[PDB]
C-alpha cells in the first residue's frame, strides 16, 4: 500500500492486458487461415482427424 | 459425391465462421485499447504520493 | 460457459449425422434406378412373344443390375460408418450437451433390406411377371426408406440451428 | 449493456445473416435443378411418390 | 398419352415455378447485404464507450 | 443502501428469465414450422384420388414429424429449468428487493 | 457457414451442372445417330437383339 | 475410333475442370484480400504501447 | 489434483459407452472445482476483510 518499489496493481493490468493480445492474435491467425482449427496446436483430434479424411 | 461429402466434411470440421469473427475482432479491439488505457491508469499510483513530501 | 463449449461436439455430430445421410442418398439414387430398370426388364421378359435369345438378354441384364445394387449399397459408408448398408440397427448423434442422443434408426438398401436376394432372377415368362410385382415392392421400400432418411436429415439440420 | 467481452447483438444479426444465407441455399438449388423437391431432404412423400411414378 | 400423363404428373409434383424463384433469388440478394450491413452495425457497439476514457 | 444493493439479483433474475422465455421461443419456432408441415400432410391425405403407397407414405412422414415436436419440446431447456417442457406449472422470478414474485405462467409446447 | 475454404453450395452447383451436361450429351448422340439405343451401353439387351435381327 | 479414345484418353488424364477452378478462384481472391488486411492488423501491434509512454 | 476431483490417473474410456458415462463423471469433477475454487475466493476476501479491520 502506498508503496514505490512495488505496484501490484499494474502486474495485474498487464497480466489482464497480456491476456487481451492473446485472445487477439487467435483472432487473427482463424482470418487469415479460414481455420478455426489450423494446426495440431488448436485441437490435435479433430486435426488429425480432418487430416485423415 | 463421395469426395464432395468427405471434403465439405473437412470444411465443417476446420473451417472459420469468418461473420462471428469480425464481432469478436472488433470487440477484442476495444478491449485491448481499454487494456492499455487501464495499464496507464495504474502506472500512475506512485505519482499519488510524491505531493505528501 | 462450459456448457455452452460443449455445444460444439454437439454441433460437430450433428453435421456428421447429415453427411452421413448424404452419402446414403446418393446411394439411394443409384439403387432406385437400378430398381427402375430392373423392372423394366422383368416387364419385358414377362412377354410370351420373345424368343428364348431376348429372354435371356433381358434376364442377363437383371442379374447385372441386381449385383449393381450390392455394390451401391456397400459403397454407402461416410469415414466408416454408414445408415443404409446393413451393418448397424441405428446411429446415435449428439442431441445436447448432457450426452443425449439423436437417434437415426437405420435403412437397409441392401439385396436383403429391399426383399430381395443375392440370387434373385427369373427363368420364365411366368416367373418374370411374378418378379415384376417383386421389384415394385422392393422399389416402394426403397423410397420409403430414402423419404425417412430425409426426413431425418431435415430433423438433424433444424436441430442443430436449434443448438445454436 | 455497455459490455466489451458480449455482443448479444452482435449474435442476433449473424443469426438473422445466417437465416438469410439458407434461404438463398435453398432458392440455388431450386434454380440449378429446376425442381422444388429435387431430393428426399425437400419433401420425403412427395419425392417418393413422384420417384415411383 | 398414358405415359404422357405420367410424366406431366410428375412435373406437377416436383418442378420448380423458376419465375417465382427469379423474384425471391433477388429479394433474399438485398436481404443477404441488408444483414451484412445490419452486422457491421452491431459490430460497432464496443467502440462507442472508447471515447469515455 | 443495502437495499440498492440487493437490486442486482434481482436484475439477475429478471434476466435469467428472459433467456429462459428466449430458448421456449426457439423451440417454439421448430414446433409451429413442424405443425404446419403436419397439417400440409394430412390435408394431402384425406384425398380420396391417392393410391395406398401414398397415403402411407403421408403417415409416415406424419408420424416422423410428431415425434421431432417431441424432441422439440423436451430441449427448451435454459440451464435445467423450462417454461415450455410441462415439468412446472409456473415460474417465479425476483420482481423487488423482499423477494416478491414475477410470476410467468408456464405455457406446455 | 460463412466459410471461405469450403463452397459446399458451389460443390453442389457443379454436381447439378454436371448432371444437365450428362442430359444433353445423351441428347445429342440421339440425334446424330437418329438412334434412342446406339449402342451396347444404351440397353445391352435390347441392343443385342436388334443386332440379332 | 482408338486415336479418339487415346485422345480422349488423354484429355481424362491431365484437363481441368474449369466451373471447379471458378469457385476456387473467387474463393482465393476472397482470402487473399483478408489475408492482407490480417496483416495489416497484425502490423500494428507495436503501436499500442506508444500510449504507455 | 485428480484425486480430490473425483477422478485417477488412469481415469479413461475405451468404448463409446464408457465415453458417455464420463460425460458427468467430468461434468461432476468440474462442478466439484469450481466448488472449490468459489471457497478460496471466498476465503481470501474474508482474509483482506480481517486485514483491513487489523489495520
Amino acid at each position: 500500500l502506498n508503496s514505490i518499489n512495488t505496484n501490484s496493481g499494474a502486474l495485474i493490468a498487464l497480466q489482464n492486458l497480456n491476456s487481451t493480445n492473446a485472445e487477439l492474435t487467435q483472432v487473427q491467425q482463424r482470418i487469415n487461415t479460414g481455420k478455426k482449427i489450423g494446426s495440431a496446436k488448436d485441437n490435435g483430434a479433430i486435426w488429425a482427424t480432418a487430416k485423415n479424411q | 459425391k463421395l469426395q464432395d461429402s468427405l471434403d465439405a466434411g473437412v470444411g465443417n470440421l476446420v473451417d472459420a465462421d469468418l461473420a462471428k469473427e469480425s464481432a469478436k475482432l472488433q470487440s477484442l479491439q476495444t478491449k485491448q485499447q481499454l487494456g492499455v488505457q487501464a495499464l496507464s491508469i495504474a502506472n500512475q499510483s506512485s505519482s499519488s504520493i510524491l505531493s505528501l513530501f | 460457459s462450459a456448457t455452452a463449449g460443449s455445444m460444439n461436439a454437439v454441433k460437430d455430430s450433428l453435421q456428421r449425422g447429415q453427411s452421413t445421410i448424404d452419402v446414403a442418398l446418393a446411394a439411394g439414387d443409384t439403387i432406385t434406378d437400378l430398381l427402375g430398370k430392373m423392372k423394366e426388364k422383368a416387364l419385358a421378359a414377362s412377354d410370351t412373344s420373345l424368343n428364348t435369345a431376348s429372354f435371356n438378354a433381358l434376364k442377363s441384364d437383371f442379374d447385372s443390375l441386381r449385383d449393381q445394387i450390392t455394390k451401391a449399397a456397400s459403397n454407402a459408408k461416410f469415414n466408416g460408418v454408414s445408415i443404409a448398408d446393413g451393418t448397424t440397427t441405428k446411429l446415435s448423434f449428439l442431441a445436447n450437451s448432457d450426452g443425449s442422443a439423436f437417434t437415426v434408426t437405420a435403412k437397409t438398401l441392401t439385396l436383403g433390406g429391399l426383399g430381395l436376394t443375392a440370387t434373385s432372377s427369373f427363368t420364365t415368362a411366368a416367373a418374370a411377371k411374378t418378379m415384376i410385382g417383386t421389384i415394385d415392392t422392393a422399389l416402394q421400400t426403397a423410397t420409403n426408406k430414402l423419404a425417412s432418411l430425409g426426413t431425418s436429415s431435415t430433423g438433424l439440420d433444424t436441430h442443430l440451428t436449434f443448438v445454436g
